[PDB]
């Protein structure tokens, strides 16, 4: 839908809500909105005010100490898009010292074109972590939200969700604005074109929200431009773009320029026309034409001078630099001081970089996020007419991240007067400064203690002297190092080389953990001896990153370093397979589990495992198990530097004074390949096994195998293996001696230790007798003596290693009465 | 090529040779040997002028 | 004895040994001896040369590259004392690049008055660690002996020793010069007066060695002065002291002055007389008198100007400063650069400190051992006529130990032109620099970046703002901290306080281990809230040193610190006495040993120990020990700082923009006091004991006692306790049933389990029977059945817990045949 | 006594009171409030001059 | 540290003044003595 | 490290060149490869 209402260019409301009524008819704001400094206000005075008509803010929104305000859900229920043409300290929405605020309430915000959001020191605001700034902004990392109620307190983020949720770092979370509304999230096919509640994609030109999908006539905010409701990407003539958000007829711009001309408002601009754009003033190379409002190109190279108040301007924010946008010649001096933490290269290059000459000096102090000075794209000449105090033209102080000053393969520069000045730039190096001095042409304009040697690049390896490695080769376990000798012009200044080495998982490692080792400087060969060094201890088959840096006393420093060379050592034998556990589920199936060794030290080609048969314990055969006690088992530095320097200086003094000028057992085995487990079949019942477990990580070039691991596995017995089979034959002598015959269970559960014979006569009781192995052998079974006359019912129980077998069926034998 | 202490004596008695180094008396100028050959490069004649007879 | 021979003032020998013959008649040397630059020499050319006449060297001895020399024991067999009036780079004996030297050989050196010894880079010399420099020098720590054969190699120090030995650090070692001679060490009663071979003390004036003890007439070197052999402490007139080692008649000094006057030698001095001293020139305030050689005081304040060649002089050694001794006004500039490691305050104060005005500038660069600039005792004015490059008058650079600049309570200073300059003085602080600026009067002569704020005193706590502690009190286990609030002029700069604490054994601890903890800055009270902090974990009853230092961002720095306050926490209970071991040696004596607990946590007042009686194991009574199986037991940061600064700067920008100006069971116990052991008496034989060991470190204010420790102790049995006593009465029934009666050993070795009765008839064998506790109780003894007719010899063996008792005597009883 | 951000607003509306702070138009001078009262000490009149009606 | 045991710290920092229970600020967070001093009210 | 085991280092730093025995410089001192390279002579 169109925007019915006065555009009402941006204003601010202070000291009373009676000034808030100017927005009674406002669909858009061509400016910035500031509501701040409200003290004598109460929440009872805010329940009535509401502005459903407000849709889009051009510049920014700032709220600063508005007492009594608890939520904006009643103030701006239709704030869709904040254009952010000009920011407030590189911020598009600032909410500062916002006492009494509970929830943000901006449940209609969709897209912020340019800028960031800084909300802090509210002391009462929650419902912040329950929002998704990724779909709102374009650079989330530039946000700044601290010192709210969310962190130090625990304001419960109770909200429907029902409402859509999304991941942030590693978990999903609902994205809700207030207790009743939530952020509208719809499929990514409409990146920014908007989408209806159902999910239909809006028009491509459209933005944020729309009523009729794929219809620019019924949109609420369209990204490109605006004209007569039915907005288009770029309006045709005779309509010229205005303020980067809408276009109007030439008559509008002409009468606005006439109004500014005749009414000498101090803030009015003589608007001109240049490429269908009613801009405040066209850039350098064009002149205001009295006849027609457009500025034709001039027949002369006249730049657009940029006069500066009091000859100075501090650049500490995007909005500070934006005042120089389009300017090309500065009639003053620039001091850059960006106290940040987020780089501003993009916006600085967009606003600056069109300047060519600086009348005064350029000063860079305390700036942090500046990684380079490349944003001065077209900086050519520094006149230095307004010289800095101390007679300087270039400055540098406490730049923590000034890496590169300029690219001198292509860039040009010129300094007229003054001298350079660099101090405490740990990421800037003297090579770049000396290139500064050579290219500028102020070589003879330098003095002592203007470019500190010990502060610039103190933590940046940039001595720019390369060192090669002669030859290296790695063995099974260790590695030998050797490199070409290096000597400064005065060889006594070399105190030895630093060696840096660490394990690098992947092919890239940061340059300057990092274990180091001292190296004794080599003897003066004056044949040359390569210094070399031998490492001590390492983890085999790992990627190692090594490099050597010389260490030379500061007298000019002429150190040297080597490239980061990655050296791969060899593999070795593995360790014991971790956690060797063997289990049995079936009579012949035993399942053994293991884990790969803690240090495999090589690609495990196969596992060599052996299962071995054992005999029953020798002492078991010689132990009787009917005797009482028959429990059968149920089987600090500066001093050294000064010492060197003192030795050198005494030698120098001596030389000065003295000299004057004239006037196998085949246990079954299997190569377990690509498996940390094994299942074995075909095992005897109730028989133990000795399992020898070992691993190898190399097969074809000889089996490089680990040590053996011993575990014990025992199988369960069969069902009816211990029962006595065969007839129970008995021999009766003249003394009624019963000599029992029975065939032993040739395949028992380990071994049968004893037998329990229970013979009972009709009306008599049950007797027992032990039949040990020696008893069963020497007597060839049992030998009963002294049996009363009558027929006895005999049950025999066989006692094996597993336990007592099933009783034999009652056998009846009749002796004479 | 610059030469400094330790090896400076080794270079001497070879460039000079046979004859020693003259010595009259202390008679500090602070341009003696180190800032002639160690700090800055020095030629053969500057070493020869430290001989005794020639 | 006297010195027969020419004094032969100091000379040097080079390029041939044919110049070494000038010492044919030399008992003393009034100068320095230098033997150096020997190349075409061989050891075969050194066996002949010997100088027994040389006794004392005035200045120093220097040997530099004398090829073919292997030992000085044949060159200087009588070098007794080196006076060391003037040194060679603050060294009295220099041996440098001494190839082919094996042993020093100076077996006659006794005392070096002033200086040190530097021997290095010989590559062949050993027999160095076998010497005692303490009896030779007066300042051993000023020596410098490195890079010899002794360290990198292992030249065997085989020598007699026989020869005296002495301790150095923790062990004795013989002190030998060569393989045949050793350092003469004699009792300390003769500190330096000398002593004969037997041990008799020499004369008090004498020094080093003497022939007749307590006789100055027969000495070889006397410390004070010399005259006509029979030297005296101070020769009377008309003899005037000469060169601080001897005195001569006025005629000698007069003719020497005349010789220097008429013979225009460039090195000769017009010797004068001043206080019976023929000195080269008397100090400021006296004028040369043509009539008589002494210089009378003048009627005018004319100082002794000290003209400097090329207006510069570098002070890097004692001998460099000695050239200015007696000078008071410098016609040039002084640059002090002492590359050292040993302080030179004493000698610098002796030589310097008499200077008052400096025409040029004073520069101090790279000096290390200088702890203060107090050696400029009478420094008053710095004219600065010859200004330093860059227009400076005072300099400072890389002074690692410059603590204090001057004592401003009494000292005065004046600087005419130039400006101060300080950089990289980590031990110097801005307070002293500003006091310099105020006292000097050059306050308006300063510019930016001449006194770096971040380099001077960066590692010296000197913000000189004191912080008090409100109240603290320490409990049984922990301690609470609280102090008065502090606020810089801009309160946002306070990021919190640093807390430093460590355990200090004794009352003194170094100021700035040292565990630290971050403190959150307190809320703005605008009643004031004391910040305070609580500790977490400590070792009780220990002396703790605590102090708090504020941490404020650099914008002027206005930090604050507190005094080192020592807080003593309280004591607690001790631990278990370490290693509780109990042993028994006698029937009633059990000796138990223990160690004090690892953490006593308190003065151990006494040990509370209990021994308790136990009953025999219940299952023992119910266990039969004749059954088979009878085994009876034989019983990184800058990001946070920038976050704070960025928050502050955004708040400042907001304030700038918004506001505009208008137009108990009694087990016996004993309190073991002051003993880690105990011996207990009165214990039953063969009875165990349960020992409960515990310790207490507090008695009168309630017994603060540790936990109990349980150990087991068993006593040995008696001699004849298990033997059966009383007659072996037997009852015979009609069935010849023998019922044995015997009285049990009421006090046995624990308990008797069984009995072994062995009755044997004449010609029969021995029988056995078990008599268990139940057998002995129910049957009231033994009950034998079925004994063959005849008289049996009965031996009874009692089986107790200890073992089998002695057999009873053969008892004979006759049954009817 | 110097006063800085945070508490500067608290001091304001108390020294000013009742009436607010005037505002005409932006019309940077860089002498606004911080380098008047925070960096350097400021008196009552320099706060009163930021009022609206008087 | 948690409840029951934590009472010693409150009696340490408050003495003979007493306190009301609430451990959620020390079992998971760090005891900074700022909450402890205001836990006990006169 | 000491004799027997130390031979691997000499074969490492000398290869197929051989060496003469002498361990007194590595059992108590530190092996800096300066002595090892000169231990084996061509």
């Amino acid at each position: 839908h169109l925007y019915p209402g006065e555009v009402c260019p941006g204003m601010d409301i202070r000291n009373n809500l009676t000034r808030l009524h100017e927005l009674e008819n406002c669909s858009v704001i061509e400016g910035h909105l500031q509501i701040l400094l409200m003290f004598k206000t109460r929440p009872e005075d805010f329940r009535d005010l509401s502005f459903p008509k407000l849709i889009m803010i051009t510049d920014y929104l700032l709220l600063f100490r508005v007492y009594g305000l608890e939520s904006l859900k009643d103030l701006f229920p239709n704030l869709t898009v904040i254009r952010g043409s000009r920011l407030f300290f590189n911020y598009a929405l600032v909410i500062f010292e916002m006492v009494h605020l509970k929830e943000l309430g901006l449940y209609n915000l969709m897209n912020i074109t340019r800028g960031s959001v800084r909300i802090e020191k509210n002391n009462e605001l929650c419902y912040l972590a329950t929002i998704d700034w990724s779909r709102i902004l374009d650079s989330v990392e530039d946000n700044y939200i601290v010192l709210n109620k969310d962190d130090n307190e625990e304001c419960g983020d109770i909200c429907p969700g029902n409402c859509p949720a999304t991941v942030i770092n590693g978990q999903f979370v609902e994205r809700c604005w207030t207790h009743s509304h939530c952020q509208k999230v719809c499929p990514t096919i409409c990146k920014s074109h908007g989408c209806t509640a159902e999910g239909l994609c809006c028009h491509s030109e459209c933005l944020g929200n729309c009523s009729q999908p794929d219809d620019p006539t019924k949109c609420v905010a369209c990204r490109n431009f605006y004209l007569d409701g039915r907005c288009v990407e770029t309006c045709p003539p005779p309509y010229y773009h205005f303020q980067d958000w809408r276009c109007v007829n030439f008559s509008f711009c002409q009468d606005l320029h006439h109004k500014c001309k005749n009414s000498r408002r101090q803030g009015c601009h003589q608007y001109v026309i240049h490429n269908n754009k009613c801009i405040p003033e066209c850039p350098s190379g064009y002149t205001m034409n009295s006849s027609n409002l457009l500025c034709t190109p001039c027949l002369g190279p006249c730049p657009k001078v940029c006069h500066l108040l009091e000859g100075e301007k501090t650049i500490d924010s995007v909005t500070s630099a934006q005042e120089l946008r389009g300017c090309t010649v500065i009639n003053g001096s620039l001091i850059i001081n960006i106290r940040g933490g987020n780089n501003l290269a993009a916006e600085l290059e967009a606003n600056l970089g069109l300047i060519e000459e600086i009348s005064g000096y350029l000063k860079i102090r305390r700036s942090y996020a500046l990684v380079s000075l490349s944003f001065f794209r077209k900086l050519r000449l520094i006149r230095g007419e307004t010289l800095e105090i101390g007679n300087y033209s270039f400055y540098a102080l406490d730049n923590q991240n000034l890496r590169q000053l300029w690219d001198w393969s292509k860039h040009n520069l010129t300094i007229t007067q003054g001298k350079l000045f660099f101090h405490y730039n740990p990421k800037l190096c003297l090579s770049e400064i000396h290139k500064m001095e050579e290219v500028s042409g102020t070589k003879g304009r330098q003095e002592r203690n203007d470019i500190a040697l010990k502060t610039n690049g103190d933590q940046a390896s940039c001595e720019n002297e390369l060192l090669k490695f002669s030859y290296i080769r790695t063995s099974f376990d260790k590695i030998l190092l050797r490199w070409e000798p290096y000597w400064p012009p005065d060889f006594r200044d070399l105190l030895g080389f630093m060696l840096f080495y660490k394990e690098a998982p992947y092919q890239n490692v940061t340059e300057f953990s990092w274990t180091v080792v001292d190296i004794d400087p080599p003897l003066r060969s004056n044949s040359q001896n390569h210094p070399g060094w031998l490492m001590r201890g390492l983890k085999p088959w790992t990627q190692y990153a090594i490099f050597v840096k010389t260490l030379v006393t500061f007298s000019r420093t002429y150190g040297a370093k080597s490239d980061i060379i990655y050296v791969q050592t060899d593999a070795t034998n593995p360790s014991v397979p971790l956690d060797p556990i063997s289990v049995s589920n079936s009579s012949s199936q035993i399942i053994l589990k293991w884990k790969p060794p803690s240090d495999p030290n090589g690609n495990i080609t196969h596992y060599l495992v052996f299962w071995e048969r054992q005999a029953e314990d020798s002492e078991l055969f010689e132990l009787d198990y009917c005797l009482k006690g028959l429990k059968l088992p149920s089987r600090q530095i500066l001093k050294e530097l000064e010492e060197s320097s003192f030795r050198k200086t005494f030698e120098d003094y001596l030389h000065n004074v003295v000299f004057v000028p004239r006037k196998e057992e085949h246990r079954p085995f299997e190569k377990v390949v690509n498996k940390e487990s094994l299942v074995i079949s075909g095992l005897r019942h109730f028989t133990g096994y000795r399992i020898e477990l070992q691993a190898c990580n190399q097969d074809t070039p000889e089996e490089r195998c680990s040590v053996a691991a011993y575990v014990s596995a025992r199988t369960m017995p069969e069902a009816k293996a211990d029962d006595i089979v065969g007839p129970v034959t008995h021999e009766i002598f003249e003394n009624n001696v019963v000599h029992l015959m029975w065939q032993e269970p040739k395949e028992p559960n380990g071994l049968i230790v004893l037998y329990e014979v229970s013979y009972r006569r009709y009306g008599d009781e049950e007797l027992h007798l032990c039949v040990s192995r020696k008893h069963f052998a020497l007597e060839r079974g049992c030998r009963l003596r002294g049996l009363s006359p009558g027929n006895y019912s005999v049950r025999i129980r066989a006692t094996s290693l597993a336990g007592n077998g099933s009783w034999t069926e009652p056998t009846y034998f009749y002796v004479t009465d | 090529e610059t030469l400094c202490g330790g090896e400076l004596v080794d270079t001497l008695q070879f460039v000079c040779g046979d004859r020693g180094f003259y010595f009259s008396r202390p008679a500090r100028r602070s341009r003696g040997i180190v800032e002639e050959c160690c700090f800055r490069s020095c030629d053969l004649a500057l070493l020869e002028t430290y001989c005794a007879t020639p």
